[PDB]
């Protein structure tokens, strides 16, 4: 009651005002944590109370930060659960074959320590995803390879710190301006023995022609294959699919959305314009239109590749991936 | 393909000892998408293994087996056929002569075309004889022992020619006998060749 | 059923309500012929369906209506799938008839609410022809609040561009009239192209009137997204290797003059079908989970 | 225990990765005479798969099925033991034997691992006699409904895409392909054939010798002059030998080169692969999974002078026999499998309805 509410509460303003969980992953599992305990601790009696709640902590998530969709992915992940074990302990997809051929009140004793287990379950799974993307590396890292980066992705790093036990490559990490975090992962890397070297953003298309292959992160993969990620990504594709450039991907299974890029100008965070012009300049900040997006849109026709914990896959075949994570329903949530 | 589905299949058994006797056709549960087209004909499934679909309003069988085809449904069964309908004589002949049985001139006139005397023919032509799932069976059996194959479609096809060179030593016209329902026109020229005999 | 009283019902159904489109108005006529048979066995029964498909083809040249006839066959066969007893599979058919007319009635408002929310506020929208299903999401875009600039190509061989120029101006859209030669004139002044399909063939690709593939190639050139809104039950298993590889059936009779092209899925972005919003790639997978 | 075959030569930096064998080299001098640790029949196979004696994928694969189901029926379980562990622990050093001989192909792997769960299916209590017979009609099977129907289907598919008066350009040797086009014009159809050919196996010469004995009429060329015949080619008909699941198509070497070729001469390029073939690993280039043959195949007796001759003498230079190329799926516009006529995009569909 009392400390499930403080809890929303303390999660709501993080997700408001930034910081908080630096990792994907810890988000996630923050997030699948707190809905177990919206499940555990309130009080319903069938399932629709459940969506109903699940749904209306989802929205608030969501309003909260809608750039953070490791959120309300997680809580329609938990909301697909809870209808598949629904369907299991009661019953017995939109097609063709279903357009052919063709109640959530009743109420079951057993149903709540079904779906806790199918949490468990799903972060046992979530723990385990760095290492299973990481051990993919090598089989798509040769010999004497050159490796285009930008920012810093945790899951690029483990992918790129498992491929140098047993390969010897080169690493060009860009960095990600205003907040050069590609430093960061630039040091990680030479500390790891990989040798490795850092630039600027306006080099991307520059050193492209002698780059083999693309490895990045995002932080949203939409549901026709775009990509929601760091800002200057949608360069580093377009100068990627100039040169023919292989653009891998890697990203877990959670940063799925099953939204589309029909919504405008939230997709995008906008941040305070001092990281682009600081406060020191003066008058001209008068009447200078000063704007800093945190993120940015990528086509899925500039993507070659998605690894994730499960393998590999095709943009094209994304939709398949969100069609078995998510009820067709709960997208709007 | 949707014109490859097929809910029975014909499966075929030939004694080597004699076609004309004792070779079977029968029909067992499929439920399953088949290998080739399939002809409907009479409430008959042929899979189209050696010969091909074919489309059109033609106005003789022979029409497009001439050109390597069959067409997909043809026959009194259908209600719109791609061959042209036509009637045939001596139908209420072979219906009066069902009652008779089995047991000189006679023999050899009704021999063909099997060339051993039978009277199923006129089970076949009687008016209380009705087409359905119950006489598939015998009818497609009947048309495999006419004819010398192991394809019920090239059976069929020899059958329809057999008919065509009987009817051309007894003189009818090639129009009067097309292939609208084969069975019909074997009882129509039997009964010719008996009121001849 | 007579093949008279069938085309008269074909042609009857269409004429009474000029809103519903030719496929509805086909699988309307098939589950009327079904609906009265008086027959027996189901091999009949489809060989009695599949020559009133051929003979309704006849009556109209569009692959709509054979898509839609190739779908009711796929749904006899599953239903006979079901239930192997006649009468209770014919009885199973025409409840799953009705339900499957009722759904497919409704799928030009489902293509319209998922499909206007790509349309912004000031856009300059490109369409083809006449198309009432884009006539639909113009008006649900219009319904929630947008305002956006229409053009279309006044469609020479029957001019129902400026059909559909008088239906947007009915609800004062403003809309423009462009030869079928300003096409690749108009192309960067828009923002995106929105057209229709009479059929949906496997590998994603759409088949439609004579100048959609004009349109296709000027936005791929000029990188704008092309969106194509069609009916599920325009799916046809057609694999086009070209624009010569379309079967002649649909081109003529609907110096040489083509009533339809061909237009590849690399050139589209995106299909909204009552699914939902698909990727090419989607359909041919459907069209494989329908037939085993 | 079994050696470790000694790679040969000098390998180029960037497929430093991969094993190099020679031909020459056999894993058997080291090994016993009767073979004990090896079970004979496996070494026979390893023998005519070093030595190139078998080359077909299709014929790889059946080979390695009936190796190893002269394995099962030589087979006895030893006391205390399980037959569905005891038999995957034996079979597993002979595969390792035998990718020693050479590296296993795509279809003898999806063989392998159909075979292993076919055995792991089998029950405890199941007698040994009947697990073995079991295990002999399974392999039966397999080899009868991945092959020779899926061939059959796949030729009745493509018999609707090929029309009078068309040229059809093919690459190599691959038995689908010719047994297409001999069904093909058997059943009527009149047109020409082009067969495009490469260095150093030279095995689109096959199927030239096939299409003569069908009465087709023929074109030879290699496939550097591709781009001289497409003008007048009207489709190209390619075989695979894996069909990966971002719709890639893996097969031999200057089959990539030659669908873009066909690309930009306005031609399209048709696929013809059996399901069985389908590989769920994904790879974007032909250098981080590949085979490398033997480089001293690549010398070649130009008049009089083998430039080739010695080569390892000189410490710089390198010979590079690739023998895998992967092709994009934006440069492939049909897939015909047993299923029908898909896009590469259907690729994991397919395997996501095999499997379950």
């Amino acid at each position: 009651g009392s400390e499930l509410s403080e809890r929303i509460e303390s999660f709501v303003e993080t997700l408001k005002r930034g910081g908080g969980p630096r990792s994907s992953e810890e988000m996630a599992r923050e997030t699948l944590g707190l809905l177990r305990q919206i499940i555990t601790d309130h009080r319903w009696s069938n399932a629709g109370e459940l969506m109903e709640l699940i749904r209306r902590e989802g929205r608030r998530m969501t309003a909260a930060q809608p750039s953070e969709t490791t959120v309300g992915n997680m809580v329609r992940r938990v909301l697909k659960i809870i209808r598949e074990e629904y369907g299991r302990l009661h019953g017995r997809q939109e097609s063709l074959h279903k357009l052919l051929t063709s109640d959530f009140s009743f109420h079951y004793a057993q149903l709540q320590s079904n779906i806790i287990e199918a949490i468990n379950e799903l972060l046992v799974e979530l723990e385990g995803t760095m290492e299973n993307i990481a051990a993919q590396a090598l089989e798509h890292i040769h010999s004497n390879e050159v490796i285009m980066t930008i920012g810093f992705s945790r899951t690029v790093e483990a992918f790129l710190k498992e491929a140098a036990r047993k390969r010897k490559f080169h690493v060009i990490v860009a960095e990600c301006a205003p907040f050069c975090q590609g430093h960061e992962m630039a040091v990680n890397l030479s500390k790891a023995g990989i040798e490795t070297t850092v630039m600027t953003d306006a080099a991307i298309f520059a050193v492209m022609s002698r780059v083999n292959k693309v490895i990045i992160g995002t932080k949203t993969i939409l549901a026709n294959g775009a990509l929601r990620a760091v800002t200057g990504t949608h360069t580093l594709a377009l100068a990627a699919k100039h040169h023919s450039t292989p653009l891998i991907v890697c990203a877990p299974m959670f940063k799925l959305s099953p939204q589309f890029p029909n919504e405008e100008d939230s997709f995008h965070k906008f941040v305070a314009p001092e990281e682009v012009l600081p406060f020191t300049e003066g008058d001209i900040l008068e009447k200078v239109s000063v704007h800093c997006p945190v993120f940015d849109y990528v086509p899925p026709e500039l993507i070659t590749l998605f690894i994730s914990n499960i393998g590999g896959n095709a943009p094209s075949y994304i939709y398949r991936l969100m069609s078995e994570l998510y009820h067709p329903d709960d997208h709007v949530l | 393909m949707n014109s490859q589905y097929m809910f029975d299949y014909p499966a075929i058994n030939i004694d080597v000892r004699c076609h004309r006797l004792l070779s079977s056709v029968s029909y067992v549960a499929y439920n399953k998408f088949h290998t080739h087209d399939v002809s409907t004909y009479e409430h008959c499934e042929i899979p189209l293994e050696k010969l091909r679909l074919g489309f059109g309003r033609r106005n003789s069988l022979a029409d497009f087996y001439s050109l390597g085809e069959l067409p997909a449904s043809w026959g009194p069964a259908c209600y719109f056929s791609s061959v042209k309908p036509m009637m045939y004589t001596f139908q209420g002949m072979a219906s009066d002569l069902s009652r008779f049985d089995l047991t000189p001139n006679v023999l050899k006139a009704l021999s063909w075309p099997l060339g051993i005397p039978d009277c199923e023919i006129f089970s076949i032509c009687s008016d209380r004889f009705v087409r359905g799932l119950q006489t598939r069976d015998q009818l497609m059996s009947y048309i495999l022992r006419m004819g010398d194959s192991h394809s019920l479609d090239e059976c069929i096809v020899q059958a329809h020619k057999k008919i065509l060179q009987e009817a051309r030593r007894l003189g009818l016209s090639d129009e009067h006998y097309n292939g609208y329902d084969l069975f019909r026109e074997i009882g129509s020229l039997v009964c010719l060749r008996l009121i001849n005999a | 059923m007579d093949d008279k009283e069938l085309i008269e019902y074909f042609k009857s159904q269409m004429k009474e309500d000029p809103d519903m489109a030719s496929a509805v108005a086909a699988i309307r006529t098939l589950l009327e012929f079904l609906k009265r048979d008086k027959g027996e066995t189901i091999q009949g029964l489809r060989a009695n369906l599949t020559s009133a498909i051929e003979t309704l083809c006849g009556v109209d040249s569009s692959v709509a209506v054979s898509s839609g006839g190739e779908l009711f066959l796929r749904f006899i066969s599953l239903a006979s799938l079901e239930y192997s007893d006649y009468s209770k599979c014919k009885k199973i058919m025409i409840e799953r008839g009705e339900l499957f007319l009722r759904r497919i009635s409704l799928s030009r408002n489902k293509i319209a609410d998922l499909c206007h929310t790509f349309i912004k506020d000031g856009a300059t929208i490109l369409t083809h022809a006449y198309s009432r299903v884009v006539l639909r999401v113009l008006e649900a875009a219009v319904a929630a609040k947008k305002r956006f600039s229409v053009y279309v190509t006044e469609s020479q061989p029957d001019l129902s561009g400026k059909k559909m120029a008088k239906a947007l101006c009915h609800l004062n859209v403003p809309v423009t009239v462009v030869l079928d030669a300003a096409v690749g004139y108009i192309m960067e002044k828009a923002d995106l192209v929105i057209v229709g399909a009479e059929g949906v063939v496997e590998n994603g690709g759409i088949i439609n009137k004579i100048g959609t593939n004009q349109m296709a190639v000027c936005a791929k050139a000029q990188n704008k997204p092309f969106y194509v809104v069609a009916e599920s039950f325009k799916f046809v298993r057609l694999f086009p290797l070209n624009q010569q590889d379309v079967p002649d059936k649909f081109k003529y009779k609907a110096e040489e003059h083509p009533w339809v092209d061909y237009t590849a899925p690399s050139l589209i972005t995106l299909l909204f079908t009552d699914l939902g919003v698909l990727t090419p790639s989607a359909v041919s997978d459907e069209l494989i989970k329908l037939y085993l | 225990q079994v050696p470790t075959r000694k790679d040969y030569g000098s390998k180029v930096s960037l497929f430093s990765h991969l094993p190099q064998y020679s031909r020459q080299n056999s894993l058997t001098q080291f090994m016993s005479i009767p073979s004990s640790v090896i079970h004979p029949a496996m070494v026979r196979l390893g023998l005519q798969y070093s030595q190139g004696l078998v080359s077909g994928s299709n014929a790889r694969c059946i080979a390695l099925l009936r190796a190893l189901q002269q394995v099962i029926q030589d087979y006895t379980t030893p006391p205390n033991e399980e037959l569905s562990r005891d038999l995957v622990n034996k079979l597993k050093p002979y595969m390792s034997f035998l990718t020693q001989c050479r590296p296993l192909s795509a279809s003898m792997h999806n063989a392998i691992k159909f075979l292993n769960k076919e055995i792991t299916s089998v029950g405890s209590s199941k007698r040994e006699e009947e697990a073995k017979s079991e295990l002999r009609a399974a392999i039966d099977r397999y080899v009868q409904e991945k092959i020779v129907l899926a061939a059959q289907a796949i030729s009745r598919f493509a018999y609707q895409k090929i029309s009078n008066g068309d040229v059809i350009l093919v690459y190599g040797c691959s038995s689908l392909v010719s047994r297409i086009l001999q069904e093909a014009w058997t059943e009527g159809r009149r047109f020409r054939v082009v067969v495009v050919d490469s260095r150093p196996w030279l095995e689109g010469r096959h199927t030239l010798r096939s299409l003569v004995h069908a009465g087709v009429p023929a074109s030879y060329l290699l496939i550097p002059a591709a781009s001289y015949v497409l003008p007048e080619v009207s489709k190209v008909l390619l075989g695979a030998h894996a069909l990966l699941a971002n719709g890639s198509v893996m097969s031999r070497v200057g089959t990539a080169q030659l669908a873009l070729v066909a690309r930009a001469h306005n031609v399209p390029v048709l696929v013809c692969c059996e399901t069985y073939k389908f590989c769920e690993r994904v790879q974007t280039d032909a250098f981080v999974s590949n085979e490398l043959d033997d480089p001293d195949d690549l010398q070649c007796k130009r008049g009089e002078h083998v430039a080739l001759a010695n080569w390892q003498n000189h410490a710089s230079l390198r010979l590079l026999n690739l023998v895998y190329d992967v092709t994009p799926p934006e440069l492939v516009d049909l897939v015909i499998t047993e299923l029908g006529m898909i896009p590469c995009s259907s690729v994991p569909v397919v395997l996501r309805v095999k499997s379950s």
